[PDB]
């Protein structure tokens, strides 16, 4: 009887995966963050599979670069050159 | 079975006979020289050669009749008779062993 | 007499934890051209590629050791009501002994 | 030697073939059964009416059921049973109450040996949803013994015809449970609309007692 | 006066005394109480199951011993009175040691693809006057695609009583006798082999001592 | 004869309602082994279900004191070179130490958990 298993939350449990921008704060005037999360060539904002983010943070992201490009600080058609040297974290392979 | 036990005992008699008619009264009459002989008697005149006559023993004109694999409780002989197979299971799993224990050892 | 939820508690393959990243010792028992098959203890063996670097004493009966990714390998797929089973667990092997 | 086998059903059953067109098939069902509880049905499907028959009974005695009956002559109890879409309601009857059944079901019921049953079947009267239906019911029913070893109780028969003398039928095997079963006052049952108002009076129908031959 | 050698074991409460043959120790070092992952389980093996350690499941070996010792009672009893006991599975890793097992008693495998009809169409396949196994040992209830097998259904159709080995996802549901533990791995078939095949064969001896003794007599 | 309706209800059921009938004259060889040794459950055919609503498998997990206290140690210090053997029965792991004397710890008598873990801790050092 001292030996039967007892009922307690699961340990060893991993906590749960948190994006990259969890917990942290989407500006419309972070145009550097945004043009990480669009495309380099087409100025396409990138799908969850792509940015690997979470669903809340997608969102801010889609509004935050229609935001910035209607009030004109980002270009639409094409990421800045100058923010093309940024940290990649897209998971998108477009040479070879 | 008794009927190819009497057949055999027919075509000992018979070809015993058969040397005696043509000419051969001594015991050694072979097979070439029986089809030979019923060859001249009943001369055959068909493109067939099995539809030509023939004097075989019942063991080559008789086909092969299996064995009764179960005796007189049940209780089949070989161990993979369910298989309905047994023979050609049998030797599969022959040649798997002496592959097994080979490599324990190592037209 | 020792109880089995006793037997269960001072078992190895409780006290192991998940198998995850766990470097456990096993013995080859079985080959095919270079596909060894090793025992690592619970309920499944498991399949790993002859490493080509010192690749002969890789042999029945051999000791290596394995980090153990995976315990048995199932996964539910579309329209599945159960998972489909591999029968093989997962594992990297590392060397020997 | 002691299985009589009646036929039931048969049908001329067309398919249709490449070549020849419309290919007559006969199917058959029959049921298999001796006056004393066994009894089995089976269908039997080839090109001629003998065949048909030959394959039908052979596999029907493969085939075959066993019913528990109440006194040898009825059922236990009422079964009210749906297969698929046919609505059998049996009522066990006492004895020279007769077989006021269905044909079918009066010829299935003479090969097991039941004698007084009232059997109403509703919904789709398909021959074969009819047997199987029938053959659900009659080998799930649940018999006195059962009940009372289930029950822990006495299992007690009071008829009109003897009066208030209480007749034990089945008694529990095993250890009898003391507490007395919970009377429960105003029961939820579900009741059959038919059956109130055959009680009530209200069933006018030109139909439903009439004269007819034996059994 | 046959009905003593016919009648006395079945009066004595394990007559062949095989509860000496297996201990909660030795299913566990054979690893019996290993089960599947829990999306392997089945509704009716639920009722055997320990607990999930982990998501991998464990069988519980108390009523892996009960249900073992009434199996090997039950084996020993029909090869006492001379049934037929066939072993059937779908391995093809322990098909030899099934097979090897059967020749070293004289008991029968069947360890193939069991082809349509072995069990039920059996007098037109074998022979007309062909006996059945009166016994049927499935050591592995699946087939190799994961379905409970054709021979479980077969053998429930033709009134022959099966002891088989369950696992999580097994269905012990047409089986007679139900042994809840693992068949997945090569210490716990190895023990399997072995104690049904000392049962059998210690059923034997028995049965010819028996009558050895009734002859005497 | 028999009866191959495998549904219906049992082997045993089948072949002992065909024998008070009068149908299967001879009783099989096993009708008298099982009437004596009966299993404890009555094979009947049965369908599996699925279950749909708010129905839980009442199948539970096993966890340990012991188990958590490992989450803590696997946390900390990472699985060791030691490795692990599962072959041999009584195989005490470096974590199996760690538990064993962070045991000997609580039951010789102390109030907490960081402090539990800091000496023996320093115990498993010396
Ligand atoms: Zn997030
Ligand atoms: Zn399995």
């Amino acid at each position: 009887n001292e030996d039967l298993p007892i009922s307690m939350e699961n340990p060893y449990k991993e906590p749960l995966k948190k994006c990259i921008l969890c917990g942290k704060h989407v500006d419309y005037k972070n145009v550097q963050l945004l043009s990480q999360f669009v495309s380099p060539f087409t100025g396409c904002i990138y799908g969850r599979h792509i940015t690997g983010l979470c669903g809340k943070k997608q969102k801010e992201i889609t509004k935050a670069i229609k935001r910035a490009q209607i009030m004109g600080f980002m270009p639409v058609t094409y990421k800045d050159p100058a923010y093309l040297k940024d940290p990649k974290v897209c998971n998108i392979r477009y040479r070879e | 079975e008794d009927f190819i036990k009497k057949q055999i005992e027919e075509f000992n008699i018979g070809k015993r006979h058969l040397a005696n008619m043509m000419g051969e009264d001594p015991e050694t009459f072979t097979q070439e020289d029986i089809d030979r002989a019923i060859a001249y008697l009943f001369p055959s005149g068909l493109f067939e050669k099995r539809a030509r006559p023939v004097m075989k023993h019942p063991e080559q004109i008789f086909p092969r009749q299996r064995a009764i694999q179960w005796g007189e409780d049940g209780r089949p002989f070989h161990y993979l008779f369910y298989t309905g197979k047994q023979s050609y299971y049998s030797l599969m799993h022959d040649v798997y062993g002496m592959l097994l224990n080979l490599e324990k050892h190592q037209r | 007499v020792e109880s089995f939820a006793s037997m269960l508690r001072h078992s190895p393959l409780t006290q192991m934890g998940p198998a995850k990243d766990k470097l456990v010792i096993g013995r080859i028992f079985h080959i095919v051209e270079n596909d060894l098959y090793i025992d690592f203890g619970g309920k499944f063996h498991c399949v790993c590629r002859r490493p080509e670097v010192d690749g002969e004493k890789y042999q029945k009966g051999t000791r290596v050791r394995l980090r153990l990714l995976d315990l048995e390998l199932t996964s539910r797929f579309l329209g599945a009501t159960t998972d489909t089973t591999v029968l093989e667990a997962n594992a990297v092997l590392l060397g020997i002994q | 030697e002691d299985f009589d086998t009646r036929i039931l059903e048969v049908r001329n059953v067309f398919t249709m073939t490449a070549k020849e067109g419309r290919k007559k098939s006969i199917r058959v069902l029959v049921a298999v059964g001796n006056g004393k509880g066994a009894a089995g049905f089976s269908i039997g499907k080839a090109t001629d009416r003998m065949d048909a028959f030959r394959k039908a009974k052979n596999r029907a005695v493969h085939h075959l059921h066993y019913i528990e009956r109440y006194e040898d002559h009825t059922i236990f109890h009422d079964i009210s049973l749906r297969f698929k879409r046919t609505h059998i309601k049996m009522k066990k009857q006492p004895k020279g109450y007769g077989l006021r059944c269905h044909r079918a079901i009066i010829t299935i019921c003479r090969l097991i040996g039941i004698k007084d049953m009232y059997a109403k079947v509703s919904g789709s009267i398909n021959m074969l949803s009819l047997t199987q239906g029938l053959f659900r019911g009659l080998s799930r029913q649940e018999t006195h013994q059962q009940l009372a070893d289930k029950k822990g109780l006495h299992v007690v028969e009071i008829r009109e015809e003897c009066g208030p003398l209480p007749i034990v039928v089945a008694s529990p095997r095993g250890p009898l449970r003391k507490d007395p079963e919970p009377e429960d006052e105003v029961p939820d049952v579900k009741l059959d609309w038919e059956d109130v108002k055959t009680a009530q009076g209200m069933k006018r129908s030109v139909w439903s007692n009439l004269k007819r031959a034996a059994t | 006066f046959n009905d003593k050698i016919l009648n006395e074991p079945l009066k004595h409460s394990d007559f062949f005394n095989v509860k000496e043959l297996f201990s909660v120790r030795s299913l566990f070092d054979a690893r019996v109480h290993l089960g599947h992952k829990a999306g392997c389980r089945h509704r009716f093996m639920e009722p055997y199951i320990f607990g999930s350690r982990l998501d991998h499941d464990i069988i519980d070996l108390e009523q892996t011993a009960t249900h073992l010792q009434l199996a090997l009672n039950f084996t020993a009893h029909m090869a006492y009175r001379k049934g037929i006991i066939l072993f059937i599975s779908r391995n093809r890793q322990f098909s030899y040691l099934i097979e090897n097992m059967a020749r070293d008693c004289g008991e029968y495998a069947h360890t193939r693809y069991f082809r349509g009809g072995m069990l039920t169409n059996a007098r037109l396949l074998f022979g007309p006057t062909v006996r059945l196994p009166d016994l049927i040992i499935f050591l592995h209830t699946l087939n190799n695609i994961f379905e409970p097998h054709v021979a479980v259904r077969d053998a429930a159709k033709m009134n022959i009583p099966t002891v088989g080995i369950v696992d999580t996802n097994c269905n012990p549901c047409l089986i007679t006798y139900p042994v809840p533990g693992n068949d997945d791995s090569p210490l716990a078939v190895h023990l399997y082999c072995r104690l049904f095949q000392t049962a059998i064969t210690r059923a034997k001896e028995k049965r010819q001592q028996v009558e050895a003794l009734y002859r005497l007599q | 004869a028999g009866s191959r309706l495998e549904t219906v209800g049992s082997i045993f059921s089948r072949t002992r309602d065909l024998v008070r009938a009068g149908v299967l004259k001879e009783k099989p060889l096993w009708f008298d082994v099982y009437d004596a040794f009966p299993p404890l459950r009555e094979p009947v055919f049965q369908r599996p279900r699925v279950r749909y609503g708010k129905a839980k498998a009442p199948i539970q997990d096993i966890w340990y004191h012991e188990d958590r206290i490992r989450a803590k140690f696997y946390s900390v210090y990472g699985s060791g070179q030691r490795a692990f053997d599962l072959f041999n029965p009584n195989f005490k792991s470096t974590c199996q130490r760690f538990v064993e004397k962070y045991t000997e710890l609580q039951k010789l008598g102390e109030t907490d958990e960081e402090k539990l873990f800091v000496e023996t801790g320093k115990a498993l050092l010396a």
